[PDB]
């Protein structure tokens, strides 16, 4: 055995860190491998992930966080039976992934704007809530042309796109992934989608 | 920012095969937010539409009905560029050709190439004739004087005339070609410049006809 | 600066904004008592009292509450308490800090005078 | 297919003056309307889209009004770098069509044309002909008329004219006609001479000289 | 009722003050009385953070900035349109809130925005009249004002 590309981890800044990494030679993640991870601080209890095969030679662990803060520093250890494999740290603020909005809602109270709500995917105790800023994607049904992405940089979730930037008589779907400019992350998934056929 | 370059101009057989690339930079040719188009230009059929190429989840093509039986619009992901084919070409086909940019939800040209003119004709290439133009002996009207390039004799158009390797564009005057009655065209290229610097200031056309690779440098001297 | 100065002026924010029943009790105020200490012993300083605390007073049956909304906020407030005592740890960088004696204050304002600290120091921190 | 029509074909307007241009669609496309500019040489250019939004960079006398399908491009305070040809089309559904275009000519004050005119060079007359050019620079408007005089004998159907478009600075003209005679026509004869008839000129002014000088 | 104006002056309205477990705890005297409608003081006799009694304040929470200035637009694209503004104080304390609406529009629409990012709108129509306004509030990393400054001096955009 032995550790092809490095395990690079990202993390959702609130409960689920998840890390990946490829193998020498084809591997059964679940028998083989084990990866440690704690808490580097006074305070804190070690854990274990059983990786899971995602490829030949490809595992992927699910690492559990009660809570995550800026200045968290963990410590993995990739074990193959007693034999140590491959050593790390990761700062899960600095590797920072956010969870995909949703609850995305088209409201035609205005006749001329259509408004787009989505739900900020965070709680408020959450250190993200104030930071994260959405992109809304917009596609037509009829012309697959029509393929925009509106950035949204002001805090609320919501969009108003003029009404005669849309045509009548043709359904489009949206959907809106976010990030947090503060944190230098990457893009969240795509929320599922919503349509309309406005007239 | 975005820069579109096209190929050369050229010429083309009647019922052979146009084919034109534009390569792209400062964009990808598979941006699923942009479309790829062809147009092209002439007084017989004003500014036309030929058609388009873009990716979402996968290549579209969408083309004109005037050219639909006889166009291909093609992407290339490797160079990064996307070329245009009309196949049985008529003289109606001879006109300029643009790739353009234009935005896929609002259907508009963010971005023009500069343009090809092809020629559809049974004749056969020639290169110009660069003859230098005497500035002083019946001109040098007040301070200024007027010296140019006779580019004669060539085919098919066009022909890009530049002065001090494009250095010198104040005062500069290239004329439209004239088709000469042997079929041939030929043009002019003037430029009005201080007298004082006629000795001085050294002077050079740079007559470039890629249709014939030729690129010629006559120097205008004061006779 | 930092972005761990912010999480941490968030988090008192919420913290004097609510407070519970166990919020009454004494501690150690260690900015009383600074003789001229360094900003990073003022902050490892900082994360021993309040982990103290939390330490002391998580399964503290007198701190529970008797409705659930109670309950709530005195695990809401050990959870806040834990992200300052990491954040301010490891922005202090120092092992051990000595908390040498001083006399006391309530925690309610412990954490007052804490946040005008800590919102003072990213007033000079501004690029 | 929506066909788009645009009026007028060509117009002349001074520096500053408020110049409009129309275009009407085939059906109705809301406010999907595009104006283009295309000065002369160069490939078009998005001046408006969305029927009133001005592209960046496009100066603020640039205006767009319109929708269903009656639409209008506004120039106010026209200026010499404004001479091109505009062009309309619909954004609403491929295939895009473009309007006829129009020609914005600018109109200024009369001038005067510096006349030219240049010998044969040495080395064009080895290849045994010899095309002698007389140059009209800079003046308004287009309208002139050259005549040749090949030893005060006016030649016809022996030289030809090549006019420029209107400049984008000065808004001024300027032509060139072309007489080319073989190399013993040329040789036999010694002064030649170029007359020109400007509405610029109080009397047509003739440029000569004569062959050897 | 005291309240301090883009750390410059304060104005207090109905004595002698010291900053309390600090140093300079000498209790001073009202050097340009209001009428005795109340007092004011200069930027130098102004230091926040501190335990500020005359009654017993804190400074940080009772800050009210200028409103904002030199308001511009821009797009952005081809769709965007983003607002810009000035402030007169420390731009790393303000949280600021943007405010606009139609010639067309019953009522103001009203979007938040923070200090590290700039307030843009992603779809704009074009035949429409836009106007847009600013205020700013220091606010809650400098401290915890809940007053807002003055609206800016609105900006215009658009025709029809
Ligand atoms: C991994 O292995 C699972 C169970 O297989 C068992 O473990 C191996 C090492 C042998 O001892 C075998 O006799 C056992 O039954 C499978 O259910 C699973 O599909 C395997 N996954 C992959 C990716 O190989
Ligand atoms: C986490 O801690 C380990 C050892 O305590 C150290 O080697 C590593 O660099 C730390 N990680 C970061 C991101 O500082
Ligand atoms: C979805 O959003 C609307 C407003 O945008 C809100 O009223 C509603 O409660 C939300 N639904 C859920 C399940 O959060
Ligand atoms: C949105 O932002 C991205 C960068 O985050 C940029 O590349 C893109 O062009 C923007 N889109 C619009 C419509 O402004
Ligand atoms: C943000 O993170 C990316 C990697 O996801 C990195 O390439 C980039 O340099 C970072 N930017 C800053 C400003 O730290
Ligand atoms: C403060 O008081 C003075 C005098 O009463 C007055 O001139 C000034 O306008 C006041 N400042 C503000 C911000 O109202």
């Amino acid at each position: 055995f032995k550790v092809l590309q490095e395990p690079t981890c990202v993390s959702d800044y609130m409960s689920i860190s998840t890390c990946e990494w490829k193998m020498n030679g084809p591997t059964n993640c679940s028998t083989e491998l084990r990866l440690l991870y704690q808490l580097v601080f006074l305070l804190s209890e070690a854990h274990t992930c059983i990786p899971e095969n995602n490829g030949g030679a490809g595992c992927v662990c699910h690492l559990l966080m009660d809570d995550v803060v800026s200045a968290d520093n963990y410590t993995l250890d990739l074990w193959a039976g007693q034999q140590l494999l491959w050593k790390g740290s990761f700062k899960p603020s600095e590797h920072v992934k956010p969870r995909a909005p949703g609850n995305l809602t088209v409201h035609t109270n205005v006749s001329d704007t259509l408004l787009l709500t989505w739900s900020n995917p965070y709680p408020p105790d959450n250190y993200l809530y104030n930071h994260l800023t959405y992109a809304v994607n917009i596609w037509s049904e009829n012309d697959p042309a029509d393929f925009r992405i509106y950035n949204v940089t002001y805090l609320e979730p919501s969009l108003r796109i003029a009404a005669s930037t849309l045509k009548s008589g043709i359904s489009y779907r949206a959907r809106v992934r976010a990030w947090a400019q503060c944190y230098n992350t990457t893009w969240s998934e795509w929320s599922p989608s919503t349509k309309w056929h406005n007239s | 920012q975005v820069q579109l370059q096209q190929s050369g101009p050229g010429l083309v057989k009647p019922s052979q095969t146009l084919s034109l690339t534009c390569a792209i930079s400062g964009d990808s040719v598979s941006s699923n937010i942009a479309t790829w188009n062809w147009i092209r230009q002439s007084p017989s059929r004003g500014l036309e539409w030929l058609g388009r190429t873009y990716y979402r989840s996968k290549w579209y093509n969408d083309y004109a009905v005037s050219v639909r039986s006889r166009i291909s619009i093609s992407p290339d992901t490797s160079k990064n560029q996307f070329s245009l084919q009309l196949n049985s070409v008529t003289p109606e086909d001879t006109a300029i050709y643009y790739c353009a940019r234009f935005s896929g939800w609002l259907g508009t040209g963010d971005c023009w190439g500069q343009g090809t003119l092809v020629t559809v004709s049974s004749a056969s290439t020639k290169g110009p004739s660069v003859f230098p133009l005497a500035p002083s002996s019946k001109s040098t009207s007040g301070g200024t004087a007027a010296l140019g390039c006779l580019v004669k004799d060539y085919f098919p158009e066009p022909v890009t005339v530049s002065w001090n390797s494009g250095a010198l564009t104040s005062g500069v005057h290239t004329f439209p070609a004239v088709l000469q009655s042997s079929g041939l065209y030929s043009l002019s290229s003037v430029v009005t410049v201080p007298s004082s610097s006629l000795g001085t200031q050294t002077y050079i056309c740079n007559v470039n006809h890629k249709p014939s690779n030729t690129k010629v440098d006559k120097k205008v001297c004061s006779r | 600066c930092d972005i761990t100065l912010q999480e941490i002026i968030k988090t008192l924010n919420s913290l004097t904004e609510q407070k519970t029943l166990c919020t009454e009790l004494t501690v150690t105020d260690i900015f009383a008592a600074s003789k001229n200490t360094t900003e990073k012993e003022t902050f490892c300083r900082a994360a021993t009292v309040l982990r103290q605390f939390y330490s002391h007073h998580e399964k503290d049956t007198r701190c529970l509450g008797a409705t659930a909304q109670q309950f709530h906020r005195h695990k809401q407030l050990i959870r806040f308490l834990k992200r300052l005592d990491r954040n301010l740890w490891g922005l202090a960088g120092l092992n051990s800090c000595p908390v040498k004696e001083a006399n006391q204050s309530t925690l309610e304002n412990f954490l007052e005078r804490l946040r005008v600290i800590m919102q003072s120091k990213w007033f000079k921190c501004g690029a | 297919d929506i066909q788009v029509t645009q009026s007028p074909s060509s117009l002349s307007a001074s520096v500053g003056d408020r110049v409009t241009i129309t275009c009407r669609a085939s059906q109705g496309i809301s406010t999907w309307l595009a104006w283009y500019q295309q000065r002369p040489g160069k490939a078009p250019k998005l001046l408006i889209y969305a029927a009133s939004s001005l592209e960046t960079g496009v100066p603020s006398r640039f205006s767009g009004s319109g929708s269903g399908t009656d639409f209008t491009l506004t120039i106010s305070s026209l200026q010499p770098e404004d001479f091109a040809t505009y062009y309309c089309q619909q954004s609403y559904s491929t295939p895009w069509t473009f309007g006829q275009g129009t020609k914005v000519e600018i109109k200024r004050t009369v001038a005067a044309p510096s006349v030219f005119i240049f010998p044969p060079s040495d080395s064009q007359l080895k290849s045994g002909t010899a095309s002698v050019v007389c140059l009209l620079n800079n003046f308004y408007p287009r309208e002139a008329k050259v005549q040749w005089k090949v030893d005060n004998a006016l030649q016809s159907g022996n030289s030809q004219e090549s006019v420029t478009e209107q400049d984008s600075k000065d808004s001024t003209y300027s032509l060139s006609s072309t007489l080319t005679l073989s190399k013993a026509d040329y040789e036999k004869h010694k002064v030649y001479a170029c007359e020109v008839t400007h509405q610029g000129l109080s009397s047509p002014v003739t440029k000569s000289f004569n062959r050897g000088e | 009722q005291c309240f301090v104006f883009n750390v410059e002056y304060m104005n207090c309205t109905w004595l002698h003050y010291w900053y309390k477990n600090s140093d300079n705890d000498k209790v001073q005297k009202c050097s340009h009385y209001l009428f005795t409608s109340g007092c004011q003081l200069q930027k130098k006799e102004i230091h926040l953070y501190q335990t500020f009694v005359v009654q017993m304040l804190k400074l940080q929470n009772l800050v009210i900035p200028w409103a904002p200035e030199n308001l511009t637009l821009h797009k952005l694209s081809e769709s965007q349109l983003e607002l810009n503004w000035n402030n007169r104080f420390l731009n790393h304390c303000l949280e600021h809130l943007v405010q606009y609406r139609t010639d067309w529009d019953h009522s103001w629409t009203e979007q938040s925005v923070d200090y590290r990012h700039k307030f843009s709108l992603p779809s704009v129509d074009g035949q429409k009249r836009y106007t847009f306004r600013v205020r700013s509030r220091f606010n809650p990393l400098c401290g915890s004002a809940q007053h807002w400054s003055e609206w800016s001096h609105p900006i215009h955009w658009g025709s029809n």
